[PDB]
């Protein structure tokens, strides 16, 4: 798919993901949620080749849910991100690689810290204060490099995210039909229904 | 008492199947002898054709493993030919892989290792044979190396194998006690064969015709077996002195 | 065919017991006693080497206590050769977990994995089980200090204090008598050595007949240190506790 | 590979290896399952021969297969882990492909199928384990309680017990459990489950484990003190 | 005794008891008769029922348009072997555009049964077969035993009480061989032959099973009211 | 004891009792012979007529390998067929690689090694047949006989089955009375006689004679069955000698 | 065919004994005496060349074998089992170490690999244990000189000095009295020859005794010059003459 | 010990004969074929009153036109049913039609002798396979672990089989109605059952051309039981 | 080299050049030239002294003088001009190093120093590392040692390379 953004503020991680699903010359759906809850305090957004994206996300989801049940324990975001990276790093030298880029936003309940990980289809992991995949970063990183401060409040993070989406809506050629925004904090995961 | 059926240890630390394979070795009731000359290695073996319907030319326990290596076998012919075919294959493979002719002692070791495996692995039985390999090695010179069902092998100055091996062994021992050398000090292989036959006659206490013996000779760069007429010439020379 | 010679290692008795597991446990009951004691500020591992010689090179010797990673260690009771097979597998499993999740393996997960391997040999394959019982001493940030034991059946359990090998019945009674929950490592060290000293089949307990180890947060600030005791250090702690 | 037929018929038409696996279950600690009107309770015996145990880390007898289903067992502990693992994997696989969590009946049918497979496969022995599988189907408020055994047969139970002295506690449940009116509340259901174990257990201290499962993935394990209050109330009524 | 635990074990007198026990299963089976002339080959089989509510077990199987057999013993083993023949007959047609010779069909069955008698783990086939066919060298009748032995015959019978039918055919040899260009008379001789193996029971409409193959006659099986003509 | 219950087990003697029990199956079989002549070989076999219902000349026992080798055997007939099927695979692969038809001594070892392999494991049974075989190659005529143990030798004459002692005695006379050699046509006649003489050990049932031959002059070194007039000529010669 | 023995031939008996390992140890007991002594600057391993026949050339049969340039091995028990173990031990030193780290394995780790092979023959399907006990002497940079015993079970123990086989009980008692932590290599060789004389019946000379040492680097035995860091093998087999020289000062 | 595929001196496979003994210990199952349909009935035999009897599934649907009842080690039947269902559906996929009852039965029976040293032992369960097709009409088969299947007009398997079969011998005729068959199964089940027959410990089912395979409700069977009691009291 | 060592131990014989030659060529041939190894193999053994070349596709050649690589044409020109039969050890070393020099100077793919190894019969092989050093760099005009504190630093910290400590 197209645009997926992430921003880590003081006490939460905010993921924004486009709603459009274009298959050729037609916009098939304008309400697609490009994300899966891996665990109560870990969310993964994704974008790449059709089919592979969802197949990969649900495969990762299942594995983490299996781990949670076996150990009666939630893995740290760092641990989940490392598991995901290894799967993609394994995948890139396969017969047919997963063509999927992901952002993993999680709140570590042990350290009481939000964490944002950006991983591409090659298995290239980086922890960031804010991240993006595809052409999104080309427009948004300049704004983020400018207005972001690490002690921001979730509301300030959302305002800065609106600034990013407005710039994308102005300068990007493709109509991505707005974004679904989700916040990950100590209380878990919730969706901002008005954006 | 299944520790006597397969190759596992008995309470005494013994392998009964290996010991019984040694007993199969003497089933043919044939005695073999091997000695070394200066330039050659000679191996002689009793030839017994009990049936008149047999083609005596096909009755043989001496094998031409490679151009340089010869092998005599003490034991039943099926196991003998099994060992022969394998030794031929191993010798050929060795030359292909490593670019030079397989030495006699190396082939002996290889066959000994294969025999060792049968004493350790349960599904494979030991071969009921004792393999005596002979050649004139390009490095070690005249060589006699012998393998048994236990997987044991060693080099020899001379050796004997069969039911009456002890009589032949002592006869040879006594000769080398006199001469005080590790071989038969003789130029021609013809006379070394004459020595081998003479000392078998003395040890066993039996006379031989041309069809009662089988002779194999190893020289530099070839191993060959003697015909009945070649042996007859050998027997004539012995009788004339 | 081959059926004739098959012992059938993975079958139930009429009573519902696994023959080979029961006999493997009998084997382990003749092995040198190993004791694990868990305290609030660390874990102690103590073990007795079996009838040694004066000519044995003790300082380079290891038959009882093994290191799985920086956080987890094991005490062995049974066939040493069998134990090393499993130990190398456990070491690999810990490294696999570290590579996958970029975090040190939780103690129980490692213990479960080894215990599952042992279990497999009792249910399928037709091979004899591993004649080994482990005491796992380890630490992680979830449960803190943990003691486990596994045996040839593949069953594992958690403990505050536990013994394996010879004279476990006598040893477990002595531990049950003197163990308390608010106990500390230095006290646990003393209890372990006192227990071995009473249950030993030898005439006297000496430094050359012992292997000793501690897992302490007695490492500079929030971290864990493993200490495999040297022969001279075992000799000193024997004098300190008043056994020699 | 090792292909030896270990589970085979005998002249009288019995598979002794499967029957000897049941003897291993008979040896195992007692487990009991009772379903109320809006809940299921799983009771489990802990033999007090093992003290100095660390109850925080020791494998608990009741295992969650998913957030809405639980599994307890009687028999070989090591064998039970293999069934539990397979069941947990199948639970996630079912969610992945069907987009809906397993029904309690389906999960039971799978575990039972695995147990059966080990009774006519070469080179393997049967599982020395019987299980009690309990929970609530997705978006359903009807309680479910199933039993499995080494042979691979499974069935649904209003109340059931397995393990050592299970004959005695089944005797108790058969006279005390009324089908027309099952334990209406959580209290009544837990009380009846504790009562049934008290026929066999010995001391009502740390020897009884109780786990209550309610609809919509509401699973909780009772503590020692909470159970001890049931033990106290039962015997005080008994002194009369 | 001690040498009947598996097929891989000779007895001290050189016997293979598992093969002999497999041979015994044929003797317990219901009688079936085979016989031929120069133009036609006929199978006649006495089918056996479990009880009065049950059907009568089918005894004859078609292998090709020009070949088929009757069975006596373990029916599932006959299904396996008949399936193998079907494939071999079919391989010959597809690859060589050639109808499989009855003699060669026997050689293939012999070799398939033999492998089961020399290897560990397996077991001999527990069934005997009578193969009839018409190929380029005329009509044929074979007798298959699960020891591996296959024998070309003018006529024969296998199963319980088969000795009576076999003696009859041995007397009638000179007569029935000459029944050329007359299928009904050749079947009559077969029905009369199998009658020498009957005791207590007689040939009824759902009891009798007949098959025939010949010069201008594809292998066809007759059951039910189609064999009432011959009762 | 128990050493005879499993194949490939050495007894305390150093014997393989299972192979020795396979020999008993061979000794129980019908008589078969082989005669080496001047430029070829002749094979003959006794076929017991169990019943009148047996079709004459149809149940052929002698088998051809390649186009120049004949094989006949006594004992378990299926075991013999299995061995010949292998022989045909061995001969095919030899010719495939080396172009020339397999020599008889070379072919003899291929069977020998295969039979010997069935004395190495308890998962297989030894062969219940002694096989007489041979033919003409570039070095002339060769006759062989192969036992259950894998043991084989070259022969001037060979015999196996129930009437082997009778046959052997007859073969020994021919060797003594013909040092210069025997012709192919003579060998066929003698083969017929010997089977008829060896039939005294199986005298209960009557039998059918089957002969084959390879000869450099008579058959161009190819294996052929003796048929029609030449077969009848040999039967007449045989019937004359017993009377 | 196929190896249909996929089940263990070594199993626990009701008493907890592993019969085949015990019986393998009994075979080792019958074997000819061999011993090992560790000095401060070296290790010595020794055994008797029990010649099966005087016609046999006992020089061709090597009971003491080089495994790596700094590691040697000797045995007691079944010679053929020893021979194949040496082949595997030599190969595993390359495949599982030298081809990875570019250097020869330290004594303890090579011993560990050999031990592993022997353990597997004690548990794997369709095999009996090896009927030998090994004594492996060796040197490496970080551990120094060491001497290990390896039993049929796969268990291994480090020794200051020890003996195995026929007269091991008497020989170990003899070594206990003589050994100290200040022995030089020549002193250990002297003690080795004294200890070995007690278990030998017949001839006692350089031709009937096989003796090797792990000592100083032998640049003369390296075969090439030009690389300072390569200084030659520490393993050296003593000649028949070298043994006889020390038998005069015995 | 001895081979799993070993023949006895009488020419029978030991393991197959021993599995037949296990089937004799199983709960009774009865099948009756008529021109109006085939009826299948089973004894549930709950081991305890706390066992919810409706969870006992000894009658099973293979396809819309084929049903199946079991007796013996019922756990062994699950893979046989799975194969039967797969075979039935697969044939419809390949041939756009229903599969013949005999062909279905033959496919199940092919599994039977696939045991050795494939599965480690024969099945310990017998099946009554009942169905309908256009060619041969209403059919009832008895599939054994020997690989043999007989067609039957009526058949009983399980612990009360020989007593029930003798009863079916007298009662069955070619003009039975479906209602008459239902009562007849109930009558014979009640005869051979240990416990008293009711709608909770016994189950009925039928296969008709129109409605296909149907397992009967406990309310529907209860009425047929009451109808049976009255007609037996009628004389 | 590893397999040759194991083979030498197995056979109790010193390794032969033809064995290394055969093992190399069969390995290279198997990999169809994809293992880009072009070798000149030489040595002495009980058979005598030997000299062979090996190419990546697995073909071998025998000769009294050989050269390989990008500078093989410059080297071979020297060898073809100056080689003769019955060379001494001193003459051969000279010829060999002169052939390498030709490559060093005239071929851009070759340069720096000359390495030599002499394998004589009945002697230890002498490896002469940097036999010639005709390309030492001249002294630089300037020293580029910086004044301390020239580089701008943000943070400093001690790195813990030691293990977890006691007490
Ligand atoms: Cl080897």
């Amino acid at each position: 798919m197209d645009i997926i953004l992430g921003i880590r503020v003081q006490d939460s991680v905010i993921l924004a993901s486009s709603k459009a699903v274009t298959r050729g010359i037609s916009v098939l759906k304008d309400s697609d949620d490009k994300t899966r809850q891996l665990s109560p305090h870990t969310l993964m957004s994704f974008a790449g080749e059709a089919g592979d994206t969802v197949q990969f996300a649900e495969y990762i989801q299942a594995n983490i849910q299996l781990y949670s049940i076996r150990e009666d324990y939630e893995l740290s975001p760092q641990a989940v991100s490392s598991f995901v990276r290894q799967e993609l790093a394994k995948s890139i030298r396969s017969r047919r690689p997963y063509q999927v880029n992901v952002l993993i936003g999680g709140y570590d309940k042990k350290k009481n810290k939000p964490e944002l990980y950006q991983i591409d289809y090659l298995g290239t992991k980086v922890e960031l204060p804010y991240g993006a995949h595809g052409y999104s970063g080309f427009y948004t990183f300049s704004l983020l490099d400018h207005h972001y401060r690490p002690d921001m409040t979730t509301e300030e993070g959302l305002d800065l995210l609106k600034l990013c989406v407005q710039e994308l809506e102005k300068r990007m050629p493709m109509d991505f039909k707005g974004v679904i925004v989700k916040i990950v904090d100590k209380d878990g995961i919730r969706q901002v229904d008005d954006f | 008492g299944y520790d006597r059926h397969i190759t596992i240890f008995s309470p005494e630390g013994r392998l009964y199947q290996v010991e019984y394979a040694f007993k199969a070795t003497n089933q043919t009731n044939i005695n073999s002898l091997a000695v070394r000359g200066k330039d050659c290695t000679v191996v002689i073996s009793q030839k017994k054709v009990p049936d008149k319907l047999l083609d005596p030319t096909t009755v043989s326990y001496i094998f031409c493993i490679s151009r340089t290596i010869g092998m005599v076998v003490n034991g039943p012919i099926p196991d003998a030919r099994n060992a022969a075919l394998r030794a031929k294959a191993e010798a050929a493979e060795f030359r292909y892989k490593y670019g030079y002719d397989m030495p006699c002692d190396v082939l002996a070791k290889r066959m000994a290792n294969l025999s060792q495996i049968y004493t350790q692995r349960a599904y494979m039985r030991p071969l009921g044979v004792i393999l005596t390999f002979v050649s004139v090695d390009e490095e070690l010179g005249p060589s006699i190396y012998k393998t048994d069902p236990a997987g044991y092998y060693v080099g020899y100055k001379a050796t004997a194998t069969g039911p009456k091996q002890q009589e032949i062994t002592t006869n040879l021992e006594n000769h080398f006690k006199k001469s005080k050398i590790d071989h038969i000090n003789e130029e021609s292989w013809e006379k070394v064969v004459e020595f081998a036959i003479t000392h078998m006659i003395d040890a066993l206490g039996t006379e031989f015709s041309k069809n009662d013996l089988e002779v194999g000779v190893a020289t530099k760069d070839k191993f060959f077996t003697l015909s009945a007429e070649n042996i007859e010439e050998r027997l004539v020379a012995i009788a004339e002195q | 065919g081959s059926r004739r010679y098959d012992s059938r290692t993975t079958i139930f008795s009429p009573e519902g017991r696994l023959y080979q597991v029961e006999y493997a446990l009998e084997s382990i009951s003749h092995a040198g006693t190993a004791i694990g004691i868990m305290a609030s500020d660390g874990i102690v591992l103590a073990a007795e080497r079996k009838v040694t010689s004066t000519l044995l090179e003790q300082d380079t010797s290891t038959e009882k206590l093994y290191k799985l990673n920086d956080k987890i260690a094991v005490a062995v009771a049974g066939l040493t050769a069998d134990a090393e097979i499993l130990i190398n597998t456990a070491r690999i499993h810990a490294q696999n977990y570290l590579k996958t999740y970029n975090e040190d393996i939780p103690v129980e997960i490692l213990v479960r994995r080894l215990s599952d391997i042992k279990q497999g040999y009792t249910q399928h394959g037709g091979l004899r089980p591993f004649g080994v019982s482990f005491i796992y001493a380890g630490y992680d940030d979830r449960y803190g200090y943990q003691l486990y034991t596994s045996n040839p059946s593949g069953n594992y359990t958690g403990w505050k204090a536990i013994s394996v090998g010879a004279n476990t019945s006598a040893a477990q009674t002595l531990l049950q008598m003197d163990y308390k929950d608010d106990m500390k490592v230095d006290d646990a060290i003393e209890l372990a050595l006192k227990t071995l000293s009473k249950t030993t089949d030898s005439s006297a307990l000496t430094y050359d007949r012992l292997e000793f180890a501690t897992i302490r947060k007695g490492a500079n600030d929030g971290e864990v240190y493993q200490k495999i005791f040297k022969p001279q250090e075992i000799k000193d702690i024997l004098v300190k506790t008043g056994i020699t | 590979g090792y292909d030896r037929a270990l589970s085979i018929f005998s002249p009288d038409g019995h598979i002794f290896q499967v029957e000897y696996a049941l003897e291993a279950v008979k040896r195992g600690t007692c487990a009991v399952g009772v379903k109320g009107k809006n809940c299921v309770v799983l009771g489990c015996e802990r033999r007090s021969t093992l003290k100095l145990q660390d109850t925080r880390i020791t494998p608990s007898k009741v295992s969650k297969i998913d957030s809405h289903v639980v599994l307890s067992f009687s028999g070989l502990n090591a064998d039970s882990r293999i069934l539990i693992e397979k069941a947990r994997v199948e639970a996630q696989s079912h969610r992945l492909t069907l987009e809906d969590p397993v029904t309690v009946e389906y999960l039971t049918r799978y575990v039972a199928g695995v147990q059966q497979r080990y009774t006519q496969s070469g080179g393997v022995r049967p599982f020395g384990v019987s299980t009690l599988i309990a929970g609530f189907d997705p978006r359903d408020d009807e309680p479910k309680l199933y039993q499995t055994e080494p042979s691979g047969i499974y069935s649904s139970w209003s109340a059931q017990t397995i393990g050592r002295n299970s004959k005695t506690v089944r005797e108790f449940l058969e006279k005390n459990y009324d089908r027309k009116e099952p334990p209406a509340t959580v209290e009544e259901c837990v009380k009846l489950t504790v009562r049934s174990l008290l026929e066999v257990v010995q001391t009502g201290a740390k020897n009884i484990e109780i786990t209550v499962v309610k609809p919509d993935s509401d699973i909780v394990a009772l503590s020692s003190e909470e159970i001890n209050q049931y033990v106290t109330q039962i015997e005080q009524e008994k002194q009369e | 005794n001690n040498y009947d635990g598996d097929t891989v074990t000779f007895s001290p007198t050189g016997r293979l008891f598992q093969v002999e026990y497999a041979l015994e299963a044929i003797k317990q089976g219901s009688v079936t008769v085979g016989l031929r002339s120069n133009t036609h080959a006929v199978l006649v089989a006495l089918k056996r029922n479990a009880d009065e509510l049950s059907s009568y077990q089918k005894k004859i199987i078609k292998c090709d348009e020009h070949m088929g057999l009757s069975l006596a013993g373990l029916a599932p083993d006959a299904r396996v072997l008949s399936n193998y023949l079907r494939q071999q007959c079919n391989y010959s047609s597809l690859v060589f555009n050639r109808k499989l010779a009855v003699e060669r069909a026997g050689h293939l069955l012999c070799d398939k049964a033999q492998k089961n008698t020399q290897s560990y783990g397996g077991r001999p086939y527990g069934v005997g077969l009578l193969i009839i066919g018409y190929d380029k060298s005329g009509a044929h009748l074979l007798e298959f035993q699960p020891s591996g032995n296959v024998t070309e015959l003018y006529g024969t019978a296998i199963g319980a009480r088969s000795q009576g039918a076999k003696t009859y055919l041995e007397r009638t040899l000179d007569t029935f061989i000459k029944i050329d260009g007359n299928p009904d008379e050749l079947i009559k001789a077969g029905v009369e032959a199998i009658s020498q193996s009957l005791r207590d029971e007689s040939l009824t409409v759902d009891n009798l099973s007949i098959a025939i193959v010949g010069k201008d006659t594809p292998f066809t099986i007759y059951d039910g009211e189609a064999v009432a003509k011959y009762i | 004891t128990g050493y005879d219950l499993s194949n490939s087990v050495f007894s305390p003697d150093g014997r393989n009792f299972q192979v020795e029990y396979a020999v008993k199956a061979v000794e129980n079989g019908t008589t078969s012979i082989g005669i080496k002549c001047n430029d070829g070989v002749v094979f003959a076999v006794e076929k017991l007529i169990t019943s009148k219902l047996l079709v004459p000349q149809k149940n052929v026992k002698i088998q051809v390998v390649d186009r120049h080798i004949g094989c006949v055997y006594s004992g378990l007939i299926p075991d013999g067929r299995h061995l010949v099927n292998r022989g045909r695979e061995e001969a095919a692969s030899f010719k495939k690689l080396y172009k020339t038809p397999i020599p008889i001594p070379a072919f003899a070892d291929r069977l020998g090694q295969y039979v010997q392999a069935h004395t190495l494991y308890n998962s297989v049974r030894p062969f219940g047949v002694s096989t007489i075989f041979g033919g003409v190659d570039k070095n002339g005529a060769h006759l062989y006989m192969l036992e259950p143990s894998g043991s084989y030798w070259g022969y001037k004459g060979a015999a196996t089955g129930k009437g082997r002692q009778s046959a052997k005695a007859e073969l020994e006379k021919l060797v003594d009375h013909h040092p210069e050699g025997l012709s192919a046509r003579e060998a066929v006649k003698q083969a017929a006689k010997i089977i008829y003489l060896a039939h005294e050990d199986n005298k209960e049932k009557d039998f059918e004679l089957e002969i084959s031959w390879c000869s450099l002059s008579e058959t161009n070194g190819l294996h052929k069955f003796v048929k029609g007039d030449l077969l009848q000529e040999a039967i007449d010669f045989a019937q004359k000698e017993i009377n | 065919m196929t190896d249909r023995y996929s089940f263990s031939l070594t199993t626990f008996s009701p008493s907890g004994k592993l019969g085949q390992i015990d019986y393998a140890l009994t075979a080792v007991k019958q074997g000819v005496t061999s011993l090992g002594i560790k000095a401060t600057n070296g290790v010595v391993i020794a055994t008797e060349k029990k010649s099966s026949s005087p016609l046999a050339m006992s020089e061709t049969l090597s009971k003491v074998s080089l495994l790596t340039p700094d590691i040697g091995a000797v045995y007691s028990g079944m010679g053929p089992d020893y021979r194949v173990l040496v082949d595997k031990s030599r190969k595993v030193a390359h495949t599982s170490y030298k081809r990875i780290y570019g250097e020869y394995p330290p004594t303890k780790l090579l011993v560990s690999e050999v031990a592993k092979i022997m353990q597997e023959a004690t548990q794997s399907g369709g095999v009996r244990p090896f009927g030998v006990s090994l004594l492996i002497a060796g040197h490496d940079e970080f551990n120094g000189f060491s001497l290990y015993q390896v039993d049929p079970s796969g268990s291994y123990f480090p020794w200051k000095a020890t003996a195995i086989g026929k007269g091991s009980v008497a020989a170990k008692t003899f070594l206990e009295k003589r050994w100290n932590d200040e022995l030089e290599l020549e002193d250990a060789i002297h003690i080795a020859l004294l200890t070995l004389k007690e278990s030998v019946e017949g001839e006692f000379n350089g031709d009937t005794i096989e003796l090797a040492i792990i000592g100083d680097e032998n640049p003369d035995l390296l075969g090439y010059t030009g690389i300072p860091t390569d200084k030659g093998p520490r393993f050296r087999k003593l000649t028949s003459q070298e043994i006889n020289d020390r038998l005069e000062a015995l | 010990d001895r081979g799993v595929s070993t023949f006895s001196p009488e020419g029978r496979l030991f393991q197959v004969e021993y599995s037949l003994e296990a089937i004799k210990l199983g709960s009774t199952a009865i099948g009756i074929a008529t021109k109006e349909g085939v009826v299948l009935g089973v004894e549930k035999r709950a081991t305890s009153p706390l066992l919810e009897s409706d969870s006992i599934e000894k009658i099973v649907e293979i396809d819309r036109h084929i049903g199946c009842a079991m007796s013996g080690l019922t756990a062994d039947a699950r893979s046989m049913i799975e194969h039967a269902r797969t075979a039935a559906v697969t044939h419809n996929l390949y041939y756009d039609e229903d599969i013949n009852v005999e062909s279905l039965t033959q496919s199940v029976c092919d599994l039977a002798l696939r045991f050795g040293e494939l599965m480690s032992r024969p099945f310990g369960v017998a099946l009554l396979i009942a169905g309908h097709d256009a060619d041969d009409g209403y059919q009832l088969f008895h599939a054994e672990p020997s690989g043999t299947f007989y067609r039957y007009n009526a058949k009983a398997i399980g612990s009360g089989s020989e007593g029930a079969q003798a009863e079916l011998l007298n009662e069955w005729h070619s003009s039975l109605t479906l209602k008459e068959a239902e009562l007849l199964v109930l009558k014979i089940l009640k005869q051979v059952m240990e416990e008293k027959l009711d709608e909770n410990n016994a189950q009925l089912s039928c296969i008709t051309k129109q409605d296909g395979f149907k397992i009967y409700d406990n309310e529907k069977t209860a009425e047929l039981i009451k109808e049976l009691k009255e007609k037996e009291a009628a004389e | 080299g590893s397999n040759i060592e194991l083979h030498s131990l197995y056979t109790s014989r010193e390794p032969r050049v033809v064995s290394a030659l055969q093992m190399l060529k069969q390995h290279l041939f198997k990999y169809q030239g994809h293992i880009g190894a072009y070798l000149i193999v030489a040595g002495v053994d009980p058979t005598g002294s030997h000299l062979f070349s090996i190419h990546a596709h697995g073909s071998t050649d025998v000769g009294y003088y050989l050269s390989l690589g990008s500078g093989s044409l410059a080297a071979m020109a020297v060898l073809e001009s100056h080689w003769k039969q019955d060379l001494t050890k001193e003459e051969a070393i000279k010829l060999a190093s002169d052939a390498i020099q030709a490559g060093i100077w005239n071929d851009l793919g070759s340069g720096s120093n000359v390495d030599v190894c002499v394998m004589e019969i009945g002697k230890d092989a002498e490896y002469l590392r940097n036999y010639l050093t005709p390309n030492v760099r001249e002294e630089k005009q300037k020293s580029y040692k910086f004044p301390r504190g020239t580089t701008a630093v943000l943070k400093e910290s001690i790195v813990n390379i030691c293990d977890i400590q006691e007490e």
